[PDB]
């Protein structure tokens, strides 16, 4: 009600701005650790496992 | 019979040689198959390797 003194939804959509910020500096951090692209398989399955096997 | 022996062995040496020329379980250079085909755009287009026997 562009006065409301229960909620704010600016508050919600920074939140969800900054955590989706943070998940993509967790997955550049992975990459700098580990030294490589798909390290585990979440990252990816099928070259993961083509990977492994050769 | 000396010279026929090596000729033998090296005949060998080719053929263990050329059937372990495998990437990923797929080899341009066993027989197998008669071509690999890549990924070139993102539309689907094709990068055309033939196969090469030796």
């Amino acid at each position: 009600a562009l006065n409301s003194i229960n909620t704010n939804a600016g508050a919600m959509i920074a939140l969800q701005n900054l955590n989706g910020t943070n998940s993509e500096l967790t997955t550049v951090q992975q990459r700098i650790n580990t030294g490589k692209k798909i390290a585990s398989a979440k990252d990816n399955g099928a070259i993961w496992a083509t990977a492994k096997n050769q | 019979n000396a010279l026929k022996s090596d000729f033998d062995s090296l005949r060998d040496q080719i053929e263990k040689a050329a059937t372990s020329a495998k990437f990923n379980g797929v080899s341009i250079a066993d027989g197998s198959t008669t071509k690999l085909t890549f990924l070139a755009n993102s539309d689907g287009s094709g990068f055309t390797v033939n196969a090469k026997t030796i």
